[PDB]
């Protein structure tokens, strides 16, 4: 049976009459080599999704490349739970999420990557005999947009298919 | 057997008779609502073909189907991120509880974060996170907000709720002691503040006992988080079905394509590859359509959860049964692996007693009606009380108003009205 | 980037239509994407087979488009139901629900027509310019406890007043804004004071 992937040492112990091991939902997991009868775990070599983090060509042409769920030791370089990031400099600060990368990591424009800030931290002056009462107010107008309908489309299949 | 529809009882209905409660119960009700599901991305080129340039070349003649499926799955993933953001990022500031906990006897240590710091999570949320158990082009995109950030959002919501009431939901947080916040909430359900202040210790003890009962139910009783478990089980079943369909003959000679390439010349093989491509594409479209429907259902549930957070955590809701069985007082949100959990604190009347009533009181040829409440009689004397609690007070011109005579009101009862 | 929802809906519909038109020009394994050339080049059996394959592919594309339109229509129907509810409960009345019609205490709302939707301008009341005060659950006077009617007891440091919750309007504590419901031994946090009798 022809497959593709990397081979590694496996701690699993097979049975003498058993050649290869299949993972749940019928996918190959390990095959014992017939020459020395050694259990070898076979897992497919790393594949992932390539994503581009950009502030837009109007601002700058500089971009950062994200490889999703790929350990980039085999491909600035930063390692996140979402994968690997190249072209962004990691910083120890925290701002509002500009470009959502994932796993609590966001990028912003050089290209920097950081941990998103959930908001301004403030402690309410709580006391058992103290209140805050407003002496003034503001009138705020907020705009809310709600779709109500789309374009009505009809298809005449008999002529649409072949005319 | 035949279903028993419920306990059958006849209400003792009669005119000029009422049942008025003389006691209260503080009830904490747990509601579970999914907020999001696992974000899965499927590469159709790798799923259908699996590293075969000729299979891909045959697939190009099928048009742009893979682009549509990838766009639909990406839309589902960004939709899940959007639902989580709408439910949990209601506030824009991270409020913090004071170092000293003096809330008039109320205990919130089981819902607030603890010094042990298990990724900055409370004990109830620890129980919930421990009660849920979780290669061919399949990838799992991690959520934008991690568990610790969602826990921080919930902790901020708790801090704002217990230190400022509903004021922080309408703007800047206005600090207020928990006693006057509870008094305001009792005024919200039509019960005067003195009812709270007379039995502050009893209300605090009932609330603490209710939190302990929720703790015990989460620790012992199973399948409490069955909705989230059903969601993750459906997702896992869908992925498992997709993987199983990948291993399908689909009316060919074999379910593996490399053997087709090795056991046929390229011209004959193309036909079998085309047949497998058609079958796997059909399976993938079926899975994507089912995922879109499930995502719409999860989005509806999360919109409901955000609405419940908005007018039940950030304020008091007058809607019946929206946020608990009974008169709603407040609510507490807690995180969950793919959803939210609301602990609704509600007011339940109890220990009702029978009383004799009258629509109005006839005094000096005039009809008197109570400003708020009801006229009741214990058999000999007539008093005026409130609807949701038994606080009998003598009939006075201050809490009654005159709007006519006694010749038109049906059920009028003669009595004297004290003038102070 | 303020009318993003309506523009996104229009873009999704246009993209779906364009994708359908492009998918019409797909071979689906046939010799050619145009039927007249297929009829001209091939004998009737083989031409019929290739045409049938093209029919299956194009009908499959139409089924996918129709299913996507049904799902989008369900989403738009849910949004329109929400918009009708918002119009009913915020334009035709005042809504007590928190954050249903804008942040803050809702006052009124005004609808505005949009090409494929609606725009709600929510007028709300937002408190501001906060100040600290010292409170008490009740006022102890003549061995009795007085609780506010629709206000709260506050103190600026030396004197006690009754003010409404959402605005600072201090008033003299009298018997016309307080009610007596007991004595001074059960209330936790009560403070001794005098209550004016007009
Ligand atoms: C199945 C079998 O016969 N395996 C043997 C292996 O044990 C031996 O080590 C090798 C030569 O060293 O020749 C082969
Ligand atoms: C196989 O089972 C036996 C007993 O059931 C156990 O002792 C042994 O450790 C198992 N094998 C492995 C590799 O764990
Ligand atoms: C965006 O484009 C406008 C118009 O060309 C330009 O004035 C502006 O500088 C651009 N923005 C940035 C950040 O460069
Ligand atoms: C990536 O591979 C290196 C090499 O051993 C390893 O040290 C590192 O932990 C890996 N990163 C992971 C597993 O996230
Ligand atoms: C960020 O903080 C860590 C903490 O040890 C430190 O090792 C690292 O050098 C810091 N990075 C920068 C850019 O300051
Ligand atoms: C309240 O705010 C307005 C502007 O927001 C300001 O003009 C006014 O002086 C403030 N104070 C009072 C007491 O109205
Ligand atoms: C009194 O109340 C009880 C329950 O609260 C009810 O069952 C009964 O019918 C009432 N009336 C009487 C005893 O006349
Ligand atoms: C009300 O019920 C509580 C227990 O729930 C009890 O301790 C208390 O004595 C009751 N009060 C009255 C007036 O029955
Ligand atoms: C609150 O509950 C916790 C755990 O149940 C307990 O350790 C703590 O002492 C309680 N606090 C008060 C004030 O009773
Ligand atoms: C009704 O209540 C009054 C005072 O609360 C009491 O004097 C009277 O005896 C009561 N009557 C009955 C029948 O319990
Ligand atoms: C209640 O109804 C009875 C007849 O069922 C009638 O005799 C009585 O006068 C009524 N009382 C009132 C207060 O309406
Ligand atoms: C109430 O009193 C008036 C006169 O004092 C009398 O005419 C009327 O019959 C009385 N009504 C009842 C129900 O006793
Ligand atoms: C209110 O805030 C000010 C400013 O920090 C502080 O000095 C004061 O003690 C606080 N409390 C009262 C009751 O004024
Ligand atoms: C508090 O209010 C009283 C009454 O208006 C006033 O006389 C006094 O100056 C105010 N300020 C302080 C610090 O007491
Ligand atoms: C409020 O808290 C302070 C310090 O924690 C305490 O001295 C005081 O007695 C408390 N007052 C009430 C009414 O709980
Ligand atoms: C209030 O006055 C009473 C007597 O009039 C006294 O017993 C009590 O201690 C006083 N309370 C305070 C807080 O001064």
């Amino acid at each position: 049976l022809t497959g593709t992937g990397v081979l590694t040492e496996s701690n699993k112990k097979f049975l003498p009459f058993q050649q290869f091991g299949r993972d749940i939902a019928d996918t190959t997991d390990a095959v014992r080599d017939p020459q020395t009868l050694e259990i070898l775990d076979i897992t497919p070599c790393s594949f992932g999704g390539v994503s581009v983090i950009t502030p837009g060509t109007n601002t700058s042409n500089q971009v950062a490349v994200l490889y999703q769920d790929v350990n980039c030791t085999e491909v600035n370089v930063f390692q996140t739970r979402a994968g690997c990031l190249i072209g962004a400099e990691h910083v120890n600060n925290s701002y509002e999420c500009d470009i959502p990368i994932g796993a609590g990591i966001c990028a912003s424009y050089s290209i920097i990557a950081y941990t998103m800030s959930l908001g301004a931290e403030n402690s309410v002056a709580y006391s058992n005999n103290s209140i805050a009462i407003p002496t003034n107010f503001t009138i705020s107008v907020t705009t809310e947009i709600l779709p109500v309908s789309m374009t009505k489309t009809s298809v005449d299949c008999t002529m649409y298919i072949c005319g | 057997y035949t279903m028993s529809l419920g306990a059958e009882n006849s209400v003792a209905y009669s005119n000029n008779s009422i049942a008025i409660p003389t006691n209260f119960t503080i009830s904490v009700t747990t509601e579970i609502l999914p907020v999001s599901m696992t974000k899965t991305s499927v590469d159709c080129t790798m799923y259908i073909c699996g590293d075969s340039t000729e299979c891909s070349n045959l697939l190009l003649q099928y048009g742009s189907f893979c682009t549509q499926l990838n766009r639909a799955l990406t839309g589902i993933a960004v939709e899940q991120d959007k639902n989580t953001q709408e439910v949990f990022a209601q506030v824009k500031q991270i409020y913090k509880t004071p170092p000293i906990k003096d809330f008039g006897g109320f205990n919130f240590s089981q819902i607030l974060p603890d010094p042990s710091k298990p990724s900055k999570r409370s004990f109830i949320e620890d129980l919930l996170f421990n009660k849920v158990t979780l290669f061919n082009g399949l990838t799992v995109l991690p959520p934008l907000l991690t568990d610790e950030m969602i826990a921080q959002y919930t902790s901020a919501l708790l801090a704002g709720t217990i230190t400022s009431g509903w004021t922080f939901g309408a703007g800047a947080a206005l600090q207020i002691p928990f006693p006057m916040q509870m008094a305001y909430r009792f005024n919200g359900i039509g019960v005067t503040q003195n009812v709270l202040y007379e039995n502050q210790k009893l209300i605090a003890n009932q609330f603490n006992s209710a939190i302990g009962k929720i703790q015990d139910s989460l620790s012992s009783t199973a399948s409490a988080l069955g909705k989230l478990q059903d969601v993750v089980n459906q997702n896992a079943q869908a992925l498992n079905t997709l993987v199983k369909q990948l291993s399908s003959n689909f009316g060919a000679i074999s379910s593996v394509l490399n053997d087709i390439l090795s056991r046929l010349d390229p011209p004959e093989a193309e036909v079998q590859i085309d047949r497998l491509i058609t079958g796997r594409l059909q399976s993938l479209q079926t899975y994507v359509t089912q995922q879109l429907i499930r995502a719409a259902e999860i989005r509806a549930s999360a919109n409901l959860a955000a609405t419940k957070m908005s007018e039940c955590v950030l304020g008091q809701s007058k809607r019946v049964d929206f946020c608990g069985k009974g008169y709603h007082l407040m609510s507490f949100p807690q995180s969950a692996p793919h959803g939210v959990v609301f602990l609704h604190v509600t007011y339940v009347p109890a220990q009702e007693k029978n009383f004799t009533t009258a629509p109005a009181i006839c005094h000096d040829g005039k009809a008197h009606f109570p400003r708020e409440g009801v006229f009741v009689s214990n058999g000999t004397h007539w008093f005026v009380t409130q609807r949701n609690f038994y606080e009998p007070q003598i009939i006075t011109t201050d809490n009654t108003f005159v709007s006519g005579n006694c010749d038109v009101v049906i059920g009028i009862v003669n009595n004297t009205v004290y003038d102070p």
